[PDB]
């Protein structure tokens, strides 16, 4: 039972942990998508300019 | 440190093993105070 | 236990690592 009580405590802050990485992962995708959006405008504007 | 969670479980089941242990001899001790208790009482 | 990880890949991304560095559409 000791054995349990270290596996669920571990097991249940390695979850927690592992939700900071999707929170990692949401907040780099906003900033790609945000660049994606830039370069898409420059794309447009360099179609326009040639 | 280098792998800490296996040290960690090392240590755990190290101080188990004493506890275990110390539960034994609490069993033991029981069983003799009951025996010299009944040998008491037919003497 | 020990080494239970999920790799993670970040790439720097800028003007110098697109390719995009001295873009031009002028003289």
């Amino acid at each position: 039972a000791n054995r349990f009580t270290s596996n669920i405590k571990g097991l249940t802050q390695a979850a927690r942990n592992a939700n900071d990485g999707i929170s990692v992962a949401q907040t780099t995708e906003g900033a790609l998508s945000e660049i994606n959006n830039n370069l898409q405008r420059v794309r447009e504007l360099t179609v326009q300019a040639t | 440190t280098t792998d800490p969670l296996k040290a960690l479980d090392d240590a755990i089941a190290s101080v188990d093993k004493f506890r275990s242990s110390l539960g034994a001899v609490q069993n033991r001790l029981d069983s003799a105070v009951t025996n010299l208790n009944n040998t008491t009482t037919n003497l | 236990n020990d080494n239970q990880t999920i790799t993670i890949d970040l790439k720097q991304i800028d003007a110098k690592t697109l390719g995009l560095d001295g873009f031009s559409v002028k003289n």
